[PDB]
RNA sequence: CCCAUAGUAGGCCUAAAAGCAGCCACCAAUUAAGAAAGCGUUCAAGCUCAACACAAAAAUCCCAAACAUAUA
RNA sequence: ACCUCGAUGUUGGAUCAGGACAUCCCGAUGGUGCAGCCGCUAUUAAAGGUUCGUUUGUUCAACGAUUAAAGUCCUACGUGAU
């Protein structure tokens, strides 16, 4: 994994899943496992684009996923 | 089960069993303590009996036997005898069961029932069952005619298998399954110190006469307060190995065993197995004597003798530290012996020196090596040496990026040491 | 002495003659030490049994070593063993007279209470060692508080009193009806059929 | 197999009896009779 | 009150960890 | 048919059809799994043995029974056929088999959530 | 990663103490306890100081230090060089409320300590603590 | 056999069907019932007196950092007088509606945490939270007024 | 595996699973722990 | 399921024993955390909890056949 | 003390063995204080196998040499109209 970006629009409904994916992948944990990994946590229909160390992206439009989804395909796709 | 026992001690004058050492009120006063140790009975009389043929079948002369069979049938509140004459053979053992009407226990058999009834281990229950085989005139205190004729006879040209037959393969049998069953229970505690053996734990023998203080001088030496050192006699039944940290920030295995007895088959009793096995193994033994208690040279004799008897190791007889408990109670007492250290185990006050004599004693044993040496640092060098050696001292050089560690390593360390970080 | 007082394995004055084997003693239900007295828990035996001094030193020790002496105390609700137990010598044909006192025991009656215990102390703190020693009683037993102990009394009452079966044991056994008392015990007439020899059935109306 | 040692339904270990239905409602049946009795006999 | 309430979240921790003593 | 019998519960793994061959050691116990798929008429032929009465005329009924594992069955058996007994346990429908009307008839119980991947 | 001492100002010796656990993540000794001088000659001498000692993966050193710790100070303030053993009933030493105040005024200034409460009440009361869990009384 | 038996002594039949005609017998209550038909008001005042003294509020999701790094970001913070609060959301619900915010309903959830002042330092405190690529500024109101992102940025410049 | 009538999970990674017609504790960090009923 | 800062590595004790070897105190701050309810460490370091937030087995060979739903 | 005393011949061995598994060996499998070799323990498995000698009437026991192992039992302590 290379950088994990993460939008949203709060004010707009629907961002639970994203929120809480943010939340997660923001973790300590994770950021300790992987410093180099960077995190762009913007903010502005929410999206999150995770570049890997492959320069693969994976984008997941999280309007109707829940974050459980959201992070079991992250997990996957960083177990490629 | 609330029992009255007459000790009948077999004082021995002139000729073999003749006791220098130790006198008759002293042994009389040790059976007492015997069998108070028991919970379940107390003495109730006591007779001290000339003997000068203390090794015929009735240990007593005709004359001195017949006043003896007349006061214990005369008292009929003893409900047992307590012979202080180590093991009776079986026929002395019948012969003075149906003369007196009543069971006759020696030392032997006091102390079977002493680890049956207090230490309910398997073991105690098989030896007790194993010495109880003997099995013959049920109904004591009266001759009973029999007339077993006509019992099972011919019913055409043969018979099946009668009485006598039947008692000997029943014995044969029980005898058999007995050694079996103690066989396995002796291997699985042999399996329970696999993983010391391979730790290679330094393992030390604390042995000596009963109440010498063995478990209170553990007890000093490792700092647990969960050991309960007691003043009955056979108090630290069952062998226990526990841990502690010497001057040289070794650690060491005490092996808290059984206290001996004089005048006791050690080899024979099964429960002993354990501690004689154990200190057979033990890399160093600890010889605590009560220098405080008036039989302390009969004590030394009869524990010297069943070591020797144990058949160990020349080096492990040799080096065996000596220890002088009980200092304290000695007002004024200066070793004459060398090598012997005086300790108090209550007031703990040569513990210090005998830390420092016996971790000398398992450096020399263990065969471990004192040394310095040279690790890279962030190799985890140091760190593989904390856990596999023991570490004297550290001292770091910081421009190098190397340390000088004073360590205590055996061969076996040593080997994987320079094999893992060449 | 808040810990639980050791227990003798006989009476200090042992008994000399020896008595029959009455079994009314452990038959029915228990009407001593039945309700709590300077406690808040205890062991309530569920059924019928002697307790033996090994039996004694089992609770003694368990709950000696699993209490808290400075906030737990316990006591005995049961007199020590005193009902001598005899046994003839192994292989003994029978007759020739009655045995030899081997052994002591007390008798319990379901529905009495073995140890009770207190101090500032909940239920959750005790029932852990309490169960455990009921289990390993000769009888049935429970770890009941005075709360558990009410609600199952009452309990019990609400059975009784909502239970939709026209027919009950006591009503049939007081009446006769079907003439069952040729086959019922004249104890039955009071234990309406909630005891059978020395196990109480707690689910029997 | 499935052996009941001794004689069925005298020893300690007899063969297990069981009541069905059919014995349930015969008794409950004689107990209505009789309780009908009683109310009979208490006037 | 805050610390009303901090006294019985302590109180309610002491309790918790009486009961869990055994467990 | 008698290959195409259904056993309720787990009668499949459960029941045990037993024999001997009367040589020692020769004490067959075979599930009924087993048996069917050994020989696909065993099920029914034992079943009708053991209800029919234990006589000597047992085997005579036997003889006059006749099974056929699958839908064949011989000209002159077919010929000699005069009624056709109901089965004795009628077959569920399953859904493919349920026709739409019924779907339809049988109303929906609950409201799923719109927001759930099911 | 993070390295705690309770390294006292003055006794900056390499070894004992601080070598082995600091090679183990990887160190120049020589230049920590020379970095750790310059801060003993900063500041006051013999008296021991709380660290919290970065160990960067670049394996270089950013010392951290602060005020010395609280039991000492407690103890020096109070004229006690070893603590009570009790602690309860044990009393070496007594310090006045004002005291108290004039030794906090100094204390809840550290970044790393995490002692920044803007109430005096925050401080003072676990300044209290700490000297009824130390062998000292609180005066009125 | 004794009345009294270590086993459980096999019943006379007649007594057995006694038992069982006379065993409890449970109510069937017809239709089953099953399918029939301080510290809270403190942190209500507390809100109540943030919200009346704070002129700017703004929220954030401060839970993905460490505990040192939330030390140092609310140090960072007290340097200026702004004050950095946590609330549950489970009783900021109603707060919400309570004080006339209705915009703000889609703004607490999850994690939230809130950042009261009344003199802004919000271009230092965004300058702060460049350099660490997380924990994004989200909307708030100042002065009964909501300001989105964009909105802030703008009132900084 | 060991044959346990009654089955007590011995850490937080023990757990129960019923298969094959009877219930297993199960432990991939301490095996040991592996019980069957 | 998440999460754990902390006056400090509470004192004494010890070669060091730092929540976690022993005894006594056992408070207190942070919105929220027992000078820590369990692992681990040579000692540390590191991992969790409470607290914030969100039944059974024997010896010749099992033993009726089977059956869950048509109105007592 | 329930059948058998107008007889149910009853130790050990030979011969032939049928059966159980609570398995000694061979098969599969989990754990281990399972590094390997030996082991220990537990699940499943009874298809096959489970030695020869010295003394002793011995069944057994000890001992000698082996073996993969030299199993525990039931069968009127199997089997004398063999
Ligand atoms: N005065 C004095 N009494 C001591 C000393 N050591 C032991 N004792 C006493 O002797 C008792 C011996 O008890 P243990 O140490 O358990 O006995 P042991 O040496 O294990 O011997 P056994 O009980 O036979 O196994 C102690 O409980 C004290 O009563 C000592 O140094 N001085
Ligand atoms: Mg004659
Ligand atoms: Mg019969
Ligand atoms: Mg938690
Ligand atoms: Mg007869
Ligand atoms: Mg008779
Ligand atoms: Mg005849
Ligand atoms: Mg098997
Ligand atoms: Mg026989
Ligand atoms: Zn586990």
């Amino acid at each position: 994994v290379k950088q994990v970006r993460v939008q949203f629009c709060p004010f707009e409904k629907n961002v639970e899943s994203t929120r809480t994916f943010l939340q997660t992948v923001s973790s300590e944990k994770v950021r300790s496992t992987n410093l180099n990994c960077s995190v762009i946590a913007d903010v502005r229909e929410p999206c999150v684009d995770v570049l890997f160390g492959d320069g693969h992206r994976l984008i997941m439009r999280g309007a109707h996923l829940t974050a459980l989804e959201m992070l079991t395909a992250f997990a996957s796709h960083i177990r490629a | 089960g609330t029992q009255r026992v007459c000790l009948v001690h077999p004082d021995v004058k002139w000729g073999p069993g003749k006791s220098q050492m130790t006198r008759a009120e002293w042994q009389v006063a040790e059976a007492t303590a015997l069998v108070h140790t028991l919970d379940g009975w107390s003495v109730v009389q006591t007779m001290v009996v000339s003997t000068k043929t203390p090794d015929r079948k009735l240990i007593f002369g005709k004359g001195n036997f017949e006043h003896l069979t007349e006061k214990i049938r005369g008292s009929p509140d003893i409900t047992c005898v307590f012979l202080n004459v180590e093991r009776m053979a079986a026929p002395t053992k019948k012969e003075l069961e149906a003369a007196w009407g009543v069971e006759v226990f020696d030392r032997f058999t006091v102390v079977l029932h002493i680890f049956r009834c207090n230490a309910r281990t398997k073991e105690a229950r098989l030896q007790v069952a194993l010495a109880e085989m003997p099995l013959h005139r049920s109904n004591l205190k009266r001759d009973v005619a029999h007339l077993y004729r006509g019992v099972g006879s011919r019913y055409i040209m043969g018979s099946g298998e009668s009485f006598m037959q039947l008692q000997q393969r029943l014995l044969r049998e029980k005898e058999a399954k007995i050694r079996k069953a103690l066989d396995r229970l002796r291997k699985k505690r042999h399996l329970l110190r696999r993983q010391r053996t391979r730790r290679e734990f330094p393992v030390i023998s604390v042995v000596g006469y009963t109440n010498c203080g063995k478990t209170t001088l553990i007890k000093a030496l490792t700092g647990d307060a969960a050991i309960q050192p007691r003043d009955q006699l056979f108090a630290t039944l069952d062998v226990t190995a526990h841990a502690g940290t010497l001057p040289s920030r070794m650690t060491v295995l005490y092996v808290d065993t059984i206290g001996f007895l004089s005048q006791l088959p050690h080899g024979l009793i099964e429960s002993f197995s354990a501690t004689l096995e154990d200190v057979a193994h033990s890399d160093l033994i600890l010889h605590v004597r009560d220098v405080s208690h008036p039989e302390a040279e009969l004590q030394k004799c009869s524990v010297l003798s069943t070591l020797r008897g144990l058949q160990l190791p020349a080096p492990l007889l040799d080096s065996m530290v000596e220890v002088h408990n009980k200092v304290d109670l000695v007002p004024g007492y200066s070793p004459t012996e060398p090598n012997v250290v005086p300790v108090s185990a209550l007031r703990g006050h040569g513990l210090q020196e005998l830390k420092a004599e016996l971790d000398a004693a398992v450096l020399k044993a263990t065969g471990r090596q004192i040394l310095t040496l040279r690790v890279r640092l962030a190799g985890a060098q140091l760190s593989w040496l904390y856990k596999e050696a023991t570490v004297q001292e550290v001292d770091v050089i910081p421009e190098d990026g190397a340390a000088d560690v004073r360590v205590i390593i055996s061969n076996s360390a040593y080997g994987k040491f320079r094999k893992l970080f060449p | 002495k808040p810990k639980l007082r050791f227990i003798e394995r006989a009476p200090l004055v042992p008994k000399v003659r020896r008595e029959p084997k009455n079994l009314s003693d452990i038959r029915g239900p228990s009407t001593e030490a039945t309700e709590f007295t300077e406690g808040n828990f205890a062991i309530l035996a569920l059924g019928g049994g002697y307790l033996h001094w090994g039996h004694f030193e089992m609770m003694r020790l368990t709950i000696n070593r699993s209490m808290d002496p400075k906030n737990m105390f316990a006591i005995w609700r049961v007199p020590a063993p005193f009902k001598p137990i005899t046994r003839k010598s192994v292989g003994h044909r029978m007759g020739g007279g009655k045995g030899a006192i081997d052994h002591y025991v007390t008798p319990v009656k379901a529905g009495r209470l073995v140890v009770e215990m207190g101090g500032r102390c909940e239920f959750e703190e005790v029932q852990g060692f309490l169960d455990q020693v009921a289990h390993k009683l000769p009888f049935a037993a429970k770890a009941v508080s005075r709360g558990t102990l009410e609600k199952m009394r009452k309990d019990q009452e609400e059975r009784e009193r909502n239970n939709q079966n026209p027919w009950t044991f006591e009503r049939i056994a007081t009446a006769n009806m079907l003439g069952i008392r040729k086959v019922l015990s004249p104890y039955d007439l009071t234990h309406k059929g909630k005891y059978w020899g020395k196990f109480y059935m707690p689910k029997r109306v | 197999r499935g052996r009941i040692p001794g004689r069925q339904w005298i020893g300690k270990h007899r063969r297990p009896r069981f009541v069905s239905l059919r014995a349930k409602q015969n008794m409950i049946r004689r107990l209505e009779i009789e309780a009908e009795n009683h109310y009979w006999l208490s006037m | 009150s805050r610390e009303y309430w901090r006294r019985l979240r302590k109180q309610n921790i002491w309790r918790h960890n009486r009961l869990s003593k055994n467990k | 048919n008698t290959r195409h019998i259904a056993f309720s519960g787990n009668k499949w793994e459960q029941k045990v059809y037993s024999s001997h061959t009367g040589y020692p050691g020769g004490f067959r116990q075979v599930t009924a799994a087993q048996l069917h798929l050994r020989d696909p008429v065993a099920i029914v032929k034992l079943a009708i043995y053991g209800m029919l009465p234990k006589n000597l005329h047992r085997r005579t009924m036997m003889e006059r029974l006749h099974l056929f594992p699958d839908e064949y069955i011989p000209e002159d058996i077919l010929k000699n056929l005069v009624e056709e007994l109901p089965q004795p346990r009628k077959i569920p429908k399953r859904l493919d088999e349920y026709t739409q009307e019924e779907i339809d008839a049988f109303p929906r119980l609950w409201t799923p959530p719109e927001d759930y991947r099911l | 990663g993070v390295i705690r001492a309770i390294v006292r100002a003055g006794l900056a010796m390499p070894g004992p103490p601080l070598g082995p656990v600091l090679g183990q993540r990887g160190v120049s000794i020589n230049q920590f306890c020379k970095e750790f001088n310059e801060r003993t000659k900063d500041i006051k001498e013999g008296i021991p100081l709380p660290t919290k000692i970065l160990v960067k993966p670049d394996r270089t050193f950013e010392i951290k230090i602060g005020q010395p710790t609280v039991s000492y100070f407690l103890k020096a303030a109070a004229g006690i060089e070893k603590g009570a053993r009790q602690t309860g009933k044990e009393v070496a030493g007594l310090v006045t409320l004002k005291h108290v105040y004039e030794i906090a005024r100094i204390k809840a200034q550290d970044e790393a300590f995490a002692l920044q409460d803007v109430p005096l009440s925050s401080v003072v009361r676990s300044i209290i603590g700490s000297a009824r869990s130390l062998g000292i009384r609180v005066v009125k | 056999s004794k009345a009294v038996t270590r086993h459980r002594r096999v019943m006379h039949f007649q007594r057995q069907k006694l038992m069982a005609v006379t065993e409890y017998i449970p109510p069937k209550p017809a239709i089953h019932p099953s399918c029939l038909p301080g510290l809270i008001r403190l942190l209500r005042r507390e809100i109540a007196a943030v919200f009346q003294d704070n002129r700017m509020i703004a929220v954030c999701q401060n839970v993905a950092l460490s505990a040192e790094d939330k030390l140092l970001m609310r140090h960072q913070l007290r340097k200026h007088k702004i004050l950095m609060k946590v609330f549950p959301n489970q009783v900021l619900k109603p707060f919400l509606e309570d004080s006339k915010y209705q915009n703000l309903l889609p703004l607490f959830v999850g994690h939230n945490m809130l950042l009261v002042s009344e003199e802004p330092k919000v271009k230092e405190m965004v300058r702060i939270l460049r350099t660490v690529p997380f924990l994004p500024l989200l909307g708030g109101c100042i002065d009964d007024t909501i300001l989105s992102r964009q909105g802030f940025i703008n009132y900084s410049k | 595996f060991k044959n346990k009538t009654v089955l007590k999970k011995r850490c937080k990674d023990c757990y129960l699973v019923k298969r094959r017609g009877r219930w297993y504790v199960y432990c991939k960090t301490h095996p040991r722990h592996k019980q069957r009923q």
